[PDB]
């Protein structure tokens, strides 16, 4: 129903710039802030900033304060994400995110714009990697450098797709999540439990915390098969 | 009487001196459909204040009600001497961002359908009794923010001083 499409995939030389859009459909463009968020090949999530689009208003974190400009268009219900002075470090994947209550958690992705390039809360999760198999009950561990309350939210990920929401403020599921998924914690360590993982919880597991800017993620939680 | 008084002014922080990145920032506790916000232990004066509370109160689902407890002059005392409520008409009366200034608001006008009780357990709904409520329609087409103020940081025990409350109540669209 809510849907947000994304422009291809680009091949950029070091030194240019992209512009990558996010048109919206399903909703009212003008409730709801838009956020992006990148991803290097093989690496983490990295929030890059968010405009509200009822005024043009931006927020970035340092790493990115001056490299991008968020513009919009409400005539079309768009976001444009622009990045200039591209190096080959910039390299990603790259997201438009809905926000819910500004910041609170990321309900609705985009499928992300590949850019190819040629040539402060840190959240920590346990394990990096493990191995299982069906019916098995899996608990992941995610911990915050600092206290954020309930402000925290799980994200699953499968190869080649965006981040699926599952759980937002700790502990609620996400409508449309199989209910064997639960989350716990609050102040600065929390579990994300999976009572008997089934074919297609094979995935990245991520954390994110919404308490405070700039929005970080813990670095993944890989859940395979034996 | 339901009158707003237009020129009145005020700030999240207050007089308090605080940022709002050093805010205590903290979720409702929400319980099936009532989401709840009590500061009887939040404001009580200590070494460290004045602090800032904020209890956020996100709404995205129907028919949600939003109860804040303000724990009273004399309910105990001392620890709430010089407590004071804004908008002194709540719930009727709320405070809204306005050009980067809190300014009073209808909360009526500012979300269609919305039901308010006029007695809360054989009481006044209004901070003079020490709680109000509110229910949300079934309903919401706009985003929209809007502030409780129930500030202890006037009062003091000697080294201990207490702490300044806000209510920061988002609701999302909803209901389609």
């Amino acid at each position: 129903q809510v849907q947000l499409v994304q422009s291809g995939a680009e091949v950029k030389k070091p030194g240019a710039s992209v512009k990558v859009s996010c048109k919206a459909s399903g909703y009212t463009f003008t409730e709801y802030y838009m956020h992006w968020v990148r991803q290097a090949p093989g690496q983490g999530l990295e929030w890059m900033g968010w405009i509200n689009p009822k005024s043009g208003d931006t927020k970035f974190p340092q790493r990115f304060q001056g490299r991008v400009t968020l513009t919009r268009d409400t005539s079309i219900s768009t976001v444009y994400m622009e990045l200039t002075r591209l190096r080959s470090d910039d390299t990603a994947v790259y997201y438009c995110a809905r926000g819910n209550f500004r910041d609170y958690y990321f309900a609705s992705w985009g499928q992300g714009t590949l850019v190819t390039v040629s040539s402060d809360i840190q959240m920590t999760q346990s394990p990096s990697s493990l191995s299982a198999s069906v019916g098995d009950r899996v608990t992941i561990t995610c911990r915050a450098s600092q206290n954020i309350n309930i402000y925290l939210n799980w994200y699953q990920q499968k190869p080649g797709k965006a981040p699926k929401l599952l759980i937002y403020a700790a502990s609620s599921l996400q409508s449309g999540v199989p209910s064997t998924f639960s989350g716990s914690g609050s102040g600065t360590d929390f579990a994300l439990t999976i009572s008997s993982l089934q074919p297609e919880d094979f995935a990245t597991y991520y954390c994110q915390q919404s308490y405070s800017s700039p929005l970080t993620f813990g670095g993944g939680t890989k859940v395979e098969i034996k | 009487l339901d009158k707003i008084d237009l020129s009145y002014e005020t700030t999240e922080s207050g007089d308090t001196a605080v940022s709002e990145d050093s805010y205590d920032k903290y979720a409702s506790q929400n319980t099936n459909k009532e989401y709840v916000c009590d500061f009887t232990d939040q404001l009580k004066p200590t070494e460290s204040g004045p602090k800032v509370k904020k209890c956020e109160v996100k709404v995205n689902e129907p028919l949600i009600k939003v109860k804040i407890i303000c724990p009273l002059k004399g309910s105990v005392e001392k620890l709430y001497d010089n407590i004071e409520y804004v908008p002194k008409k709540s719930p009727y009366v709320v405070l809204t961002k306005e050009e980067t200034k809190l300014k009073e608001k209808l909360l009526s006008k500012l979300i269609y359908g919305l039901l308010i009780s006029p007695t809360v357990n054989e009481k006044e709904n209004n901070f003079k009794e020490g709680v109000i409520e509110f229910t949300l329609p079934p309903v919401v087409h706009k985003a929209t923010v809007f502030y409780f103020i129930c500030d202890n940081s006037k009062t003091e025990d000697d080294n201990k001083k207490g702490n300044r409350g806000i209510v920061e109540v988002y609701v999302e669209p909803y209901g389609n």
